[PDB]
RNA sequence: GCCGACUAGGGAUCGGGUGGUGUUUUUUUA
């Protein structure tokens, strides 16, 4: 029964696990066992009788499953070897192997065949003869009849598929019809709205900007990507998502209205409720920041500095108050002279602002990013700003002051920074 | 015809209590508001007693042989 | 209450019957 | 038909709708 | 504070129009709603479409 | 005098089944008469069967598909050998090879064959047929 | 009051301490409650994540304290909640084998109550256990009960099915 | 399984099983698509199944509750509809590879038969006596009710005009109906 | 099911499924407490007192209110009956049907409900003997 | 008058309880 056969196949790869640990895994002989493995694969005399069984034997046939059973064995022991072992990953020792993995790639059984794809992705580096190379070809034609079968992307043999199509594209030479790969694109599209087992396919979608590729759905593919990453919530997943979108930003053509509304989701992606949405639109914010035009970074610059005082000042997690002061801090340096100037105008505007208190912590707190960052006496007017807003609050100390406590630690803090700086 | 496993939530109602799919109480409780005092006091459906104010002693209720009948004058809640 | 209440149900009760008993 | 004498409100159930307790997606 | 105030403050208007991502609506993606309830949302959507295939049986 | 709720639940599954009804509620409700219920139903006797716990003995709701012929529950309660259990079968079902005659033994309640072919004996239950 | 001295375990976990710097956050925002929330102290917590992604706050509290998180635990669960939202806030005492498991499902079903438990005994022999539900918050709890299958699984090592009768969901 | 049969004389063996399917859970229903290899098997849960594929190619499934019986449609054969146990009729799309719609009945039903002349209509078994006729744009109420039986209804089956329809019942009978009138012409 | 009846009535209360206290319910648990052992210092039974909490007090149940019974509840507060209410109330119906029928000597109805009556009593005072409630030496008047 | 561990019912009626309804009834003496 099914329970049993998921006991057997613990055990072949508990027995795989030895044999990496095995001395006889280093040599040659092993290749050879193998290889026995694959082709060892590969009336009146009623009328006179009594019978007294009323029960017929029912038809089983349990051959099939004792071959894929000794098939996948001797894949699973083959890729394990070659990939520890360095030298027997040649040309020479895995010729012989090659009519078997063919045969193993029409198999029914779809686990066999995924280790038939694992093993082929190892070998899609090496160097093969005319008649040992058609089989990535033809492995690249068969992914896509799985694909067209199956239903859904979101499948263990389908995303090895992807995976293998990922290693065709990006090592071989020959490459997929633009309408092939548009077809695969289309079907992923949909099932990305469940980013979760959808790892391997990302790694297809890196592939594709990897080479440039011009396609458009994957335009469609940017937007979903974008998305992913603010709003699923496994670690990973944003990550292999922030690096494709990034890539394709950066090297895909794009209409000027198309960039524009591209940088209008960042920054409003910036007020995402959840704490780690905002998270991970910091690092490519960050990315934007550390390695961008310096036009590109002018035309957006004032946008990018406000939107971060905002989730400085006012955010539920310290975390996310802590690095937009981080990303802040990174970028007045890198802020050109007139931008720049736009920053001394805003610093110094709330810090005018006598009359309210909360526009007030505003420009001691981004006073303090602005020191450490610019350095102090780039901007006299602002610091004098500062300075007497620092004395007008420190004076009104008493109980019969009105100024909040928030306000005298505030003083303290930009003033304490003002010290480190000067001597004054 | 009836399905015995999902019966009909009227049919269920209508039905007598014990005999159920799962047997439980159809009394209940109430808030009932002293006239005179305006306090709430907390009342069986079928309570046995007459019930009384703590604070004015005053009938708020009146025993009968199924649901004891409240008192005129008094406002009563289910809770 | 006062007249369903019983002067001789508890422990205590006969307890302090016992006690005037005697 | 008796109790409808008195009372006020019996909606009349069609029994083409009668077998039917709910539906999922409301139209 | 929101974003908007503070952009208000400076009162310059060249100032303002240099900080375009800031001005129009907000794109903030929307709190995932629970999966049975989008997937409910998907099964009405199928059977919506499902409704006007069959439809062109009609005539 | 009151019978065992194992009998009771017997009876009215066999009532049940003679006048054609499909769903039977049984109550109450024990470990032995569900675990009966699964014998029964691994040999396809009876159909889809249901717990309501009522936070009380509890209630099985039975579905019947009308293959049942006769069950009972056996008393008293004498000691069963394996290598003798045939003849009892003989002697407790219609004919050798149809019907089930149900044990408690050291490794559970079960009909005689999974019985005679762990090798364990016990006390007999009833029979199902 | 220090997130600690909420903490009962001596070495705190950063989690719990960030979820007990929120509860003294709520005592001292708080006029009054904090009068109740201050002697309310829990244990431990258990994030653990749900089939639909998010994950869910199993807090793990002594029982008699538990009654007093119980008279508060609404507003409390719904403030944590604006403090951890993308988590289920739900509080777990820490306790035979089926007495424990079925008041740890009472603990989850809480505020909301059982109105019976079915289980369903196949052709094949596949077991399917079930959970009926009230509909008293039946908006609400019918955005959380993946999260009340992924605990129940998680701590009782079981495979339970809730419901809610009267709706067809 | 494959049968040797003498529907032609064109050649002149391999009759037995075929190939076999190992299912985690019990198997309650069995439907085949027309246009392509692809079944489906209602048990447990309702599987989408491939002729050259020994493990369920994709799984369908509206809740934790088993799946009784299932039929495909003849016209729109991307359409299926399943019967579950609790008293429930869902409809699904092959095409979007999900359930579509879900209707609770008082009873449950025991078959289900789609009409071959209309693509949107179909046929319930019930186990009130009764044979409930749908349209599947609306649900929300039946299109016709057969009452004659006096036992559940155990199997129903449009006849392949699709102007008439026949039920097997547990009362030992078989009772057909024409689609446009509620009560049986004749009884067997 | 009646006994000494051919009476078959059902007639009975349905406890709740819900073993939980009222959500609605906001009294504290030891305030019952007290005030249980105020009526039963007062002197009424333990079927009394349940009468008059869950009628005027909102205490649908002892248990479920605050996991104890109440005869437990008096237990713990050195409250309890000397003879189970049960065996107590037989005991003076006895007493009420014997002082009719000196009386009253033609009461041959009378008589007869005594001895239902008294091997009622019989078949509960064995029981609560055997239970040890009720110390062996106990008899019957 | 077959009997029983035994199904679903129909009308009428006695006592109690729940709900509805509109005629008798009736009014801060009860």
């Amino acid at each position: 029964n099914l329970r049993n056969q998921n006991k057997l196949s613990e055990l072949l790869r508990r027995y795989l696990l030895g044999l990496n640990h095995n001395s006889d895994s280093e040599s040659e002989s092993i290749l050879k066992f193998c290889h026995q493995l694959f082709q060892e694969s590969e009336e009146k005399e009623d009328f006179f009788l009594v019978n007294l069984e009323s029960k017929s034997y029912t038809i089983n046939s349990n051959s099939l499953l004792l071959n894929s059973t000794l098939q996948k064995f001797a894949l699973d022991l083959l890729r394990n070897v070659i990939t520890r072992h360095r030298s027997f990953l040649t040309v020479s020792h895995l010729e012989g192997f090659i009519p078997f993995l063919r045969d193993s790639l029409l198999s029914e059984n779809e686990g066999v065949v995924i280790s038939t794809l694992r093993i082929l992705i190892t070998l899609i580096r090496l160097d093969f003869s005319d008649e040992s190379s058609e089989i990535f070809k033809n492995c690249a034609r068969k992914v896509l009849n799985i694909i067209k079968v199956s239903p859904s992307t979101s499948s263990e043999l389908c995303q090895m598929g992807l995976k293998f199509l990922s290693a065709f594209i990006r090592h071989t030479d020959s490459t997929l019809k633009d309408t092939a790969l548009s077809y695969v694109l289309g079907r992923v599209l949909p099932d990305l709205n469940e980013p979760s087992r959808q790892g391997l396919a990302f790694n297809f979608l890196k592939a594709l900007v990897s080479k440039h590729i011009m396609l458009p759905e994957l335009y469609d593919i940017a937007d979903t990507t974008r998305e992913i990453m603010v709003t699923n919530h496994s670690k990973e997943i944003r990550d292999v998502s922030r690096s494709v979108y990034y890539q394709f930003l950066m090297e895909y053509d794009q209409s000027k209205g198309r960039l524009e509304k591209q940088f209008k989701f960042m920054v409003d992606n910036l007020q995402y409720p959840t704490e780690s949405g905002r998270q991970s639109v910091m690092e490519l914010i960050n990315l934007i920041i550390t390695k961008a035009n310096p036009a590109l970074l002018s035309k957006l610059s004032s946008s990018f500095f406000l939107a971060l005082v905002n989730v400085s000042f006012n955010d539920d997690a310290p975390r996310c108050r802590e690095m937009a002061s981080v990303l802040i801090s990174t970028m007045l340096p890198k802020l050109e002279n007139k931008d720049l100037e736009i920053v001394e105008k805003y610093i110094a505007a709330w810090l005018k602002q006598v009359d309210n208190a909360s526009f007030l912590n505003l420009g001691l707190r981004t006073y303090k990013v602005y020191l450490k960052s610019i350095g102090f006496e780039h901007t006299i007017e602002l610091d004098e700003l500062a300075i007497k807003r620092i004395r007008y609050i420190l004076s009104d100390t008493s109980v019969g002051s009105e100024h909040q406590w928030d306000l005298v630690y505030s003083a303290l803090n930009t003033f304490s920074s003002y010290m480190e700086a000067t001597e004054s | 015809v009836q399905d015995l496993l999902h019966p009909t939530a009227a049919s269920e109602a209508r039905k007598h209590k014990l005999k159920t799919l799962v047997q439980g109480p159809r009394s209940y409780f109430l808030d009932v508001k002293c006239p005179g005092c305006l306090n709430i006091t907390t009342v069986f459906s079928h309570a046995q007693t007459a019930v009384t104010c703590e604070s004015c002693s005053t009938i708020l209720c009146t025993p009968t042989g199924g649901k004891a009948k409240l008192s005129e004058g008094t406002s009563f809640r289910r809770k | 209450i006062d007249k369903k209440a019983k002067k001789d149900f508890y422990r205590f009760q006969v307890r302090e019957r016992k006690k005037q008993e005697i | 038909a008796n109790e409808r004498r008195t009372r006020k409100d019996m909606p009349y159930i069609s029994e083409r709708k009668k077998q039917i307790v709910g539906t999922v997606h409301k139209y | 504070l929101s974003l908007t105030d503070m952009m208000n403050v400076i009162d310059d208007r060249q100032v303002i129009e240099n900080a375009n991502l800031l001005k129009g609506k907000s794109s903030t993606y929307e709190v995932p709603l629970p999966q049975r309830i989008q997937q409910r949302h998907d099964r009405k959507a199928a059977y919506e479409i499902s409704r006007q295939e069959v439809s062109k049986w009609n005539d | 005098t009151r019978s065992s709720v194992l009998a009771d639940a017997l009876n009215a599954i066999n009532n049940a089944e003679k006048t054609g009804k499909r769903q039977v509620l049984i109550r109450p409700s024990s470990k032995v008469i569900i675990k009966f219920l699964q014998v029964m139903q691994k040999h396809g006797y009876i159909g889809e069967f249901e717990y309501i716990d009522d936070h009380r003995s509890g209630k099985i709701v039975v579905q019947l598909n009308g293959r049942l012929n006769k069950c009972g529950v056996i008393s008293p309660r004498f000691n069963v050998k394996i290598g003798d259990i045939e003849k009892w079968t003989a002697n407790l079902l219609p004919a050798r090879q149809f019907g089930y005659v149900i044990l408690t033994t050291s490794a559970g309640i079960m009909d005689h064959e999974e019985a005679r072919r762990k090798h364990v004996s016990g006390k007999i239950l009833g029979f199902v047929y | 009051s220090a997130p600690q001295a909420k903490i009962l375990s001596q070495a705190p976990t950063e989690l719990e301490l960030q979820v007990a710097q929120a509860f003294v956050e709520l005592e001292n925002s708080s006029p009054e409650l904090k009068a109740e929330l201050r002697p309310l102290q829990f244990k431990s917590i258990r994030e653990i994540d749900v089939a639909g992604g998010k994950k869910a706050l199993a807090i793990f509290v002594p029982v008699p304290s538990l009654a007093g998180f119980h008279k508060v635990q609404t507003k409390l669960t719904r403030e944590l909640e604006k403090k951890f939202q993308d988590r289920h806030v739900i509080f777990l005492a820490e306790r035979t084998l089926t007495a424990v498991h079925d008041k740890i499902l009472e603990d989850l079903v809480f505020p909301t109550e059982i109105v019976g438990k079915r289980v369903r005994y196949l052709v094949g022999g596949n077991k399917i256990q079930k959970v009926l539900l009230d509909s008293k918050d039946v908006q609400q709890i019918d955005y959380k009960l993946e999260s009340f299958q992924a605990v129940y699984n998680k701590l009782t090592g079981k495979q339970i099915v809730f419901e809610i009768p009267s709706e067809t969901h | 399984w494959s049968i040797n049969v003498d529907d032609y004389s064109n050649k002149n063996n391999e009759e037995g099983l075929i190939r076999t399917f190992d299912g985690e859970s019990a198997f309650q229903g069995i439907d085949s698509h027309r246009e392509n290899s692809t079944f489906a098997t209602g048990g447990a849960k309702i599987h989408l199944w491939d002729v050259n594929r020994l493990k369920p190619v994709s799984d369908l499934s509206w809740g934790a509750d088993n799946i009784t019986s299932l039929k495909f449609n003849q016209n729109e054969t991307d359409i299926l509809a399943s019967t579950g146990s609790d008293n429930s009729i869902v409809l699904y799309d092959l095409r979007t590879n999900s359930p579509t719609q879900k209707i609770v009945q008082t009873m449950r039903t025991n078959a289900i038969c789609w009409n071959p002349m209309e693509a949107f209509n179909f046929v319930t078994a019930n186990e009130d006596h009764n044979a409930y006729y749908y349209d599947m744009r609306n649900l929300s109420r039946s299109l016709n009710v057969f009452k004659d039986h006096v036992s559940a209804v155990m199997d129903v089956d449009f006849s392949p005009t699709g102007d008439e329809i026949v039920t097997g019942s547990y009362d030992k009978s078989i009772r057909i109906y024409k689609t446009n009138h509620g009560h049986s012409r004749e009884i067997y | 099911g009646r006994m000494h009846s051919a009476g078959k009535g059902i007639s009975s209360s349905a406890i709740p499924y819900s073993r939980n206290a009222p959500a609605w319910f906001k009294l504290s648990s030891e305030s019952v407490i007290e005030q249980i052992v105020k009526y039963a210092r007062k002197g009424l039974t333990p079927s009394q007192i349940g009468v008059l909490l869950r009628d005027a007090h909102g205490v649908t149940q002892a248990r479920v209110i605050t996991g104890n019974k109440i005869m437990r509840i008096l237990k713990s507060n050195g409250l309890a009956p000397e003879i189970p209410e049960d065996l107590y109330y037989l005991i003076k119906k006895a007493v009420s049907v014997r002082k009719h029928l000196e009386r009253n000597r033609k009461d041959k109805d009378a008589k007869f409900r005594l001895i239902l009556i008294e091997s009622r009593i019989h078949r509960l005072a064995r029981y609560y003997r055997t239970v040890a409630v009720l110390p062996p030496n106990w008899k019957y008047e």
